[PDB]
Parts: structure tokens; sequence; C-alpha cells
């Protein structure tokens, strides 16, 4: 896999750079990095490929470069347009192909908001079906692109979770939802459960208790 | 056109390439699950003079193509749910005497649903509250999208969050609908939340109350 | 079907060939012959056009590439009559007669095979039908000037002043018009290229017409040296 940031953002007509590091196998040996952007619901459309070249149509505000095992796609004046999904790509020695993991690219349109978390324990009516969920609500982002973990007292957790995507409210703000399936005797086990939301490199956390 | 499969069996995604003929072209194959990024499957590679496979996928997955017909298949074996996903043909270059290599996806792809679920309702447990206070309703492991979901017969409408759905790995979907009220109206206030799953032709009310 | 839907004048003293004769001679000989004038209108072509035939035809080239690879001779080019059809590979000379369904702009399509490592030629984009076949010639492949005359059901070939024979065909047809048959590719190197982007170089090619004249042949021991009409 060829790592780029979770999420970027900017303001129109400012400038942005999306990175991808890839290793000696492939952005290091070879020319062949293509970028791709993805608006919802629609195919990645070919943006860069062989690192600096544009396709036809393509916008001379969208430029490639490579240095080292790093191959970064800039994009000068921001249109609102260009919000989407960027994927980075290149061959590998083993003569495939690798993606990149995207990066959510928002242009700014309004002030950046911190997510509302609520955190629900368990109902008494769910425990007597010998079944648990802890649900965490996320509302009120800005931009759109968060990350959730959750704590079994100081220990992380990750089987029994479900994280949706974020989707955009009605105000323009996004929200998104986490579930952990837990056991009845699990969840009065511990002391508590954290869900832990970040957003902007700040984190919001949530705490609940069987006492 | 879109396939809806149980886990275990196969499936065959076609897509008929015009202009060039597919002999003089490389087919690849991407994949992209709902809400995650993309997978690159397996390519023509021009230095090699065939398709190599991504090593994730060698031995479940096949590639052919019908010079005839100008239309390349790619079959999927043994698949599970992971494999619910959009799936991509893309054209390339051929000639490795060229120092170009890369892939531009074709069509818009092909929906591929893999699920073991069947038509169920939902169990609805309330979500107790604790200025303000949040209450809701967890609808909980219902098949398929999707539920409706509505306060006090529709009169209440102010501070209605419904959470999209989360997919979980029974197949199931749950998702959550919370409502900010005046925590001076709790104890006097009655909410109901009315669920509606008209594929399962299921209504659940539900009185959400202090715990 | 596969079809795809895509002057300057000169004068030289040249266009002598063997007199239609096989005999061995040292000395002058005098011939009425089919022969082309020495100062006549010659037309440069850029390319393409279908010219007619008349009694023979002056051709030649400087083409530097493989772009023109050979003619097509008929009345009418279609699946009415029988047309003639000569390719050039890289190995092999290639002459056909049969019912050609000619494309209004034919052209030898050359494409990529990604399964052979190799560039390759199809005749579709020449003709769409091809039925009733009469004559079938394989040999190996033909300044490049020729002349072409077409007497008493033969074809006759001359080529390289002093033309030598290159072959004579039993064709047995009806011959009025030619054109001459070029050579385009296409490749897919860029997410934006077009199917419909057959290219190659430039080609150019003088055309002249034969006439009925008198001319004069001096031979010395094989080839003949001068020659003289007036």
């Amino acid at each position: 896999a060829l790592t780029q940031p979770a999420s970027v953002s900017g303001s129109p007509g400012q400038s942005i750079t999306i990175s991808c590091t890839g290793t000696s196998s492939d952005v290091g040996s070879y020319n062949y990095v293509s970028w791709y952007q993805q608006h919802p619901g629609k195919a990645p459309k070919l943006m860069i490929y062989d690192v600096t070249k544009r396709p036809s149509g393509v916008p001379d505000r969208f430029s490639g470069s490579k240095s080292g095992n790093t191959a970064s796609l800039t994009i000068s004046g921001l249109q609102a347009e260009d919000e989407a999904d960027y994927y980075c790509s290149s061959y590998t020695s083993s003569s495939t192909w690798v993606f990149g993991g995207g990066t959510k690219l928002t242009v700014l349109g309004q002030p950046k908001a911190a997510p509302s978390v609520t955190l629900f324990p368990p109902s008494s009516e769910e425990l007597q079906a010998n079944k648990a969920t802890l649900v965490c609500l996320i509302s009120d982002f800005y931009p759109g692109a968060v990350t959730v973990a959750w704590k079994a007292d100081s220990s992380p957790v990750k089987a029994g979770v479900e994280t949706t995507t974020p989707s955009k409210q009605s105000n323009n703000k996004y929200a998104a939802s986490s579930y952990l399936s837990l056991t009845p005797e699990q969840w009065k086990s511990h002391k508590s459960y954290s869900c832990q939301v970040t957003h902007e490199g700040s984190t919001v956390e949530k705490t609940v208790a069987p006492t | 056109g879109a396939e809806v499969k149980k886990p275990g069996a196969s499936v065959k995604v076609s897509c008929k390439v015009s202009g060039y003929t597919l002999i003089e072209i490389s087919i690849h194959w991407v994949r992209q699950a709902p809400g995650k990024g993309l997978e690159w499957m397996g390519g023509f590679d021009p230095e090699a003079g065939e398709t190599i496979y991504a090593q994730k996928f060698q031995g479940r997955v096949t590639m052919t193509e019908d010079t005839s017909t100008d239309t390349a298949y790619m079959e999927v074996s043994s698949l599970r749910s992971e494999d619910t996903a959009v799936y991509y043909c893309a054209t390339g270059p051929a000639i490795a005497a060229a120092e170009t290599n890369w892939f531009d996806l074709w069509g818009q792809g092909t929906l591929v649903t893999v699920s073991s679920a069947s038509t169920k309702g939902p169990s609805v447990f309330p979500l107790a509250p604790s200025g303000t206070a949040a209450l809701g309703c967890l609808v909980k492991d219902y098949f398929p999208e999707p539920v409706t979901v509505s306060w006090n017969s529709g009169a209440l409408t102010s501070g209605v969050h419904t959470f999209p759905a989360v997919l979980q790995s029974s197949g199931l979907y749950s998702l959550s609908s919370v409502v900010t009220v005046p925590s001076s109206s709790l104890g006097t206030q009655t909410y109901i939340c009315n669920v509606n799953h008209k594929p399962s032709n299921t209504k659940v009310d539900k009185k959400v109350e202090p715990k | 079907s596969q079809c795809v839907n895509l002057a300057y004048t000169n004068s030289f003293t040249r266009g002598v060939y063997y007199p239609d004769k096989v005999f061995r001679s040292s000395v002058l000989h005098s011939t009425q012959d089919l022969f082309l004038p020495f100062f006549s209108n010659v037309t440069w072509f850029h390319a393409n056009p279908v010219l007619p035939f008349n009694d023979g035809v002056y051709f030649a080239s400087t083409e530097k590439s493989n772009i023109i690879r050979g003619w097509i001779f008929g009345t009418t080019l279609d699946s009415k009559t029988q047309s003639l059809l000569i390719v050039n590979n890289a190995t092999n000379v290639v002459i056909k007669v049969c019912e050609f369904q000619f494309c209004n702009d034919p052209f030898l399509g050359v494409y990529y095979h990604k399964n052979n490592k190799s560039w390759m030629e199809s005749e579709f984009r020449v003709y769409s039908s091809a039925n009733n076949c009469t004559f079938e010639y394989v040999s190996q492949p033909f300044l490049r000037e020729f002349v072409f005359k077409n007497i008493d059901g033969y074809f006759k070939i001359y080529s390289k002043s002093a033309l030598e024979p290159l072959v004579d065909l039993p064709i047995g047809i009806n011959i009025t018009r030619f054109q001459t048959l070029l050579a385009l590719h296409r490749s897919y190197l860029t997410p934006g290229d077009s199917s419909s982007g057959w290219t190659a170089g430039a080609a150019a090619y003088y055309v002249g017409y034969l006439q009925p004249r008198t001319f004069l042949l001096k031979y010395n021991e094989n080839g003949t040296i001068t020659d003289a009409v007036d």
C-alpha cells in the first residue's frame, strides 16, 4: 500500500498538495505514478499519469511530481468542483499496481466545526435479550473526516466495532455513527467503555459505565 | 447489470470496449467496496506480455477476453461478503517499447453484492436520555434498506437526527434516530418513535422514557 | 465492416523498360510499343485519388518509410467485378484477384498485437468483402519506379534508366482505374488517444501515362543504354 494523508482542506484560490509515500518497490523505481479523482457516486477520473503528464481535458492547475519514494499532486487555484477523493497509484516491481488509501479533499465553505459526540449505554431491554450494543453518534463536524476508537477501561478495542462513513447533513456539516457489539458479561465486567472521535487532530471522548 | 450473490457462489462481470480493439490494449480490473478505497485486482503488463494478478487474488480471479465481440470478462469465485464492491474495467497501453504505463477506467462499473441475509424486520430499543437532552431509538438488525423513522406521528420534527445505517458483519443493517429536546420536558412530554420497514411490512411504535 | 472514412506537375526522361520483348540484342532496335513520352506532364500527388489507368501508368516514389505498400487495379472496384490487389509485406509480396468490396478510402491498417509482441497489418480497412478469388501470387517483395501495363489478359510489371521486367501475370481481367495503397498505423499510448487517428509520414507519388510511340533502343551487351523519340 501507498500512504496518503486521510484528509486535506483549503480555501478557494489557494494551493494544496497531497503526498503519496511509497517504497523502493514502486515510486522509487518507476515513473508510473497515476492520480485519480473521484466525486461521490462517480467512477474515478485519471488526472495525472507517468508522474507528471495530464490527459487531454485536465486543467493545468493539476500537476504531479516525484522525489525519492514520495509522489505529490498539487492543485493551484482551488475550485469548488475540486472537492473530491484523490487516490495515487504506482507500478510495482512485481508487475502489479497498488493504490493509496485515498485523500479526502475539502474546499472550505464554512468555519471548521468540532464533532458533537453522544454515547448511549446498552438498554435494559436489550440486555435481557442476551445482547449489548453501545451507540456512539457523531454530528456537526466540518470538514467531513473523523476517526473512531473504542476503549474498554484503558485498553483499545477493535473487535465488534462498526463505523459508518460520514454523510452530509442538511446544514452542510457531517455526521457519522459507530457501534460496539458486546456480550452482557463483557459489559458488566469492565468499569467503563469509551468512544473517542478524532477530528482536525483533536479528540472528543465520551464514556459510559455499567454502574 | 448489478449482481446479487449468496456467499460461496461466483460472478462473471463483462465490459464491452469500443474504439481500439482488445488485442491492442491492456485491460485492468479495479474494485471499490462501498465507502472504502480503490483496490487493484489485476491487469495486463506490457513488458510481461500477459496478465498479472495481485497475490491476494491469484487462484480466485480469472480474466479472459473475447476478441470476436471485443468484450473483457473477469470471474471471481468463492466470493465472500468482502467482495461486495463496484467493479471497474480499465484500459491501458500494451506496447512495452514506449515508456508509458497507466490504466484509464472505462465505464461506470458494475455493482456486485454478496450477502446471505434475507428479509427481516427490525427490533427496536429505546436510547434513554441521561440544558437539553438527547434521546432516541436503536433500530437494530433489519434487511434490506430502507427504514423510516418519525417521532410523535410526525408532530415532532425539530431536533430530529436520523443517522445513516451501518452494515454489520451479519449482513443486516442498524441505525439510530435521535431527538434533542429540553431537559425540563423529560418528565412531562411523551416521546414515541415510529419505525416503518416497508420491505418486511413491519411497523413499530415505542415510547422512549427516562431511565 | 471495418472501413474508416478518412495538383503539381513535373517532367523527366525516364520510363523506359525492355520493349515487351525478352530477345537479346546488341545494336539499335526500333519498336512500336506503349511508352512514356520523354518530357511529358507527370502529376505529383500528395497523400489520395482513384486515378484512371488508360493504356499504362508510370509510377515512382522516393518515400523513405514502408508506407506505400502497393496498388489496387480494376474497373468498378466493387463486388460486381474482379479487381487486382498488390500488397508488400516486409517479407513477401502478395498479388490476388477477387471481387473486392473495397472501402471508400482503403488503407492497410497497422496495429499492435499484444499477444505476439508485434505490429501486424490488416487487409480489413482495404476491403469489407472478398469472394471469387481466381489468382494468388506470393514471392519476395518489390528511388523506386514502376511501369504497369495490362495487355492480352496479362498484367505486366517493370521496376527499378531501363526498368527491368519484374513479373507479368495471367490476370485476364479488365483494368481501367487504379488507386495507391497506403499503410496507416494506430497505437493506444495516451489516455486521450482516438481510435480513428490513423496516421503515417507524408507520402507522395509520381503518376504518368503511357502512349503508343515508336522508340529506338540501343543495346551493347545486355541492358538498354540509350533511347530516342521524336
